[PDB]
Order: C-alpha cells, then structure tokens, then sequence
C-alpha cells in the first residue's frame, strides 16, 4: 500500500 | 486563519498532520500515515492566504509530502489544494494529486487525483 | 536530480520559476507572471524526491504558491504536481490545481485544474 | 451492476439523476439540478462496465451532461467518472470535471473539478 | 461545431476516435487504442453544446469510453471533458479520468488524471 | 449559479 | 499497459 | 485576468 495511505 | 490553522487535523482514514502556519503565510509540519511511529511521518512544506477575506470565505491553502524519509523511499509526492474553514467544527477540504516517478513510456498513469476532509475531531 | 532542478524555468505562457533544489529535498524560490516586475513576483516552497531510481525514471516533486505579495491579494492558492525529466532537453510536466477562498455555498466552483510543462528554454 | 444501477440516485445538495443501464454497456437518462420542474432536466448519456469482476469490486462507469435544454444554454459540459457499488447502502462515489466554452485566451480557467457521492436514500 | 466535430481525430500518442455529431447534441462513435484492429476498438458516447456562443469561444463536449469489448475487460471507463476549437487548425483539448473499479480498501488509487488534445491531422 | 448547482 | 494505451 | 496567468 502506499505511504499516503499506510 | 493562522492561529485557527496551526494544530493536529485528522482525515477519515487515520491520518494525522501536524502544522504551524507562520506569520509570513508559510505552513511547516509533518504528515504520519498513521498516529504513532516515526518510519511513517514525512515532512511537509506549504503557503497559505495570511490575510483572508473578512466576508464569510474560506482561507485558501495548499502544501507538498515526497514520499523519502530515512525508512522508505516510494518514489512520488501529492500537493494538496484546498480551504480553512473556521468555526465550531472547523474543517480543511481538500483535493490532491498524487504523481509517481515513472519512465517517459509510463508518463499516462504517473497521477492520481482524490479528495481528503481533515477535521480536529479525531473520531 | 538537484543540481538538474535548481535554476530558472519558462512555462509555454511566458511565466517564470527560478527554484532552489536543497540536499535535503526541499525546494524554495519565486513565482512571476512575468518575465520582469516585483508586483507579479509570489513565493514559492515544495519538496522533491532527492534520491530518485536509476532507472530512466522522473523525479517526482510538488510546491505551492499562495497568490498574496505586497501589492495583490488573489485570495487563492495554486499547487504543482508532476516529475522531472532531465537530459539534453530537460522538463517539468505538472497537472495543477488553483483553489479560490469560497463561501460555502459557493465552495463548488473553488478549484480549477490544469496542466503545465517547463523549460529551461525561453522560447 | 445493470439492475442495480437502473433507478434514482441523490447526491448531497439535492440534485436526482435517473438513469436506465442497458444490457450492452449503455447509460441514457435525465440529470435535474433540483427535484421538480422541466426547466432544469438536462440528458445524459454515458457507459459502465456489464461484466464486473466477481471478487468485492465496484463497478466503472461513466457519464456526460451538456448544459443545454429548451429554456437555457450554459455553454458547457460536466464528466462523472467513478464506480458503483452495491448492496444495503448502494453508493456510486464519482469525481466530475465541469468544461466552459472559453477564448483561448480565456482557455486556464476552463475546467472546474470535484466529486459526489450519490445514494438511492434522499435524505 | 456538430459539421465540425464529425470526423476522425488523432491524439499525439496514435489513438484514433472516429465521431458523429448529431443534430440533438449527441456524440456516438469508436476509439482505437491503436489504428487498425477490432480488439483495440470500444464504443463511446457523449455530448456537446449545439447552439454554442458566436464570439471566438469553444464549443463544451465530453465522452466516455467503458474498456470493454469482445475481446478484452480491463474493469475501467474513462471521460474526457474539453472544447472543439474551430479553424484552419481544428483541435480538441481534454482533461480525462480513467477510473477502475477497486476493493473499498483501494479505493484511494482508483482514478488517474490526464490531458489530451486531439487534432485532424495525423502526424 | 450555473445548472449542475441550482 | 492499459487498452487506453495499446 | 489571475496572477498565475497575468
């Protein structure tokens, strides 16, 4: 998952 | 604007941000993916409109996350664009766009686009 | 990367951005409408990926500029989002969202989106 | 998707589109910018995807408004692009890119951009 | 505009789209992903202005293309939303959205954005 | 306002 | 790549 | 005509 997200 | 903006805002998914907004319109803080551990903040940097409208408007904003910290590299950035809005439940509404890194082949699927509320209230 | 991104850009309309690509990934400098008057210069500040893929990938980055100096106030604020490419011909291609400070009922008509390509070229 | 697509939907500030999803991948219907009176019933016409995947996914979609009808002509056209997904609180979250008629010079501020949630419940 | 629109139109990228403007303001037509074989070909449907403004404006249209055919389901339908510009040099420039239906866990990447501009001229 | 809105 | 695109 | 255009 991105970063953004996770 | 200012006083009202510096503070933690929380998204619907978890996320946390963390600003100062500067006398001079600049915004500084950091973004966590999620609320406790240090591989998933990131730096942040951004501008907003230090003396807003006095009728009933939003303060505009806008800021920029890249992705690269000293744990992960994911190669992309979003900017989100959006406006303060003051008040008993105060909110910040957002769209963003995220854009990866991508060989001149892949360039059509470099950005995606969403929209985020961020509110004090962490729910 | 860096040393490739800091210097002077020139979009298709005749607007110009002159950045600072910092070690840290940070990036600084101004905005101008046009080409040569302090009233159209605006402050910019972003973030880049500072240490992209080896690949013949972009480098990806982001920044916003608030549209308040000493003489204008817009009441708005536009942020980039896009990659560089270097090389012999090097570019910045960005989508790009302009928010205004709306009232609520007006707050669907807040935000445009476009795009924009860079290059160190004044044609 | 077809059966479950096929009716009424609201979205948050009133607006009820009513569309028929036939059998090859069509969308045809009637958008009303508010609940009762010809005036403001513009068509629409646009595609989803008839074979969605078996797993817990939406279904895409897609539509076109253009802002003429017998009593107005706004010289422009709005784009829904999202995805539909059913059961108990059936929903299709969409993002939209509303285009003006422009001069070339005009040509920047052309394209707005948002999103809508539309549900079968009119709150 | 409609005599104008009707016709075939080339993207910098070699895609084709092949439309009829109908007299009602509909748009009905095929889009190849590239210029010669029925795999590569998916129905599209749209509208446009039909009366537009008679100063020097463009002519508001969009589409969508549901990615669908005999052959192939990718689970994904673009819009394209822009203006037909008239002239010796006719063109068509478009922002799009490609969404793909996603788990609600994906959701957050399930919607591209682009630009496009279309002319008469193959090159 | 224009007619997606009003 | 996607259909969009080949 | 906007700043970031004039």
């Amino acid at each position: 998952c991105h970063p953004q997200f996770c | 604007a200012e006083a009202g903006i510096t503070g933690t805002w929380y998204n619907q998914l978890g996320s946390t941000f963390i600003v100062t907004a500067g006398a001079d319109g600049a915004l500084t803080g950091t973004y966590e993916s999620a609320v406790g551990n240090a591989e998933s903040r990131y730096v942040l940097t951004g501008r907003y409109d230090s003396a807003p409208a006095t009728d009933g408007s939003g303060t505009a904003l806008g800021w920029t996350v890249a992705w690269k910290n000293n744990y992960r590299n994911a190669h992309s950035a979003t900017t989100w664009s959006g406006q303060y809005v003051g008040g008993a439940e105060a909110r910040i509404n957002t769209q963003w766009l995220l854009t990866s890194g991508t060989t001149e082949a892949n360039a059509w699927k470099s950005t995606l686009v969403g929209h985020d509320t961020f509110t004090k209230v962490k729910p």
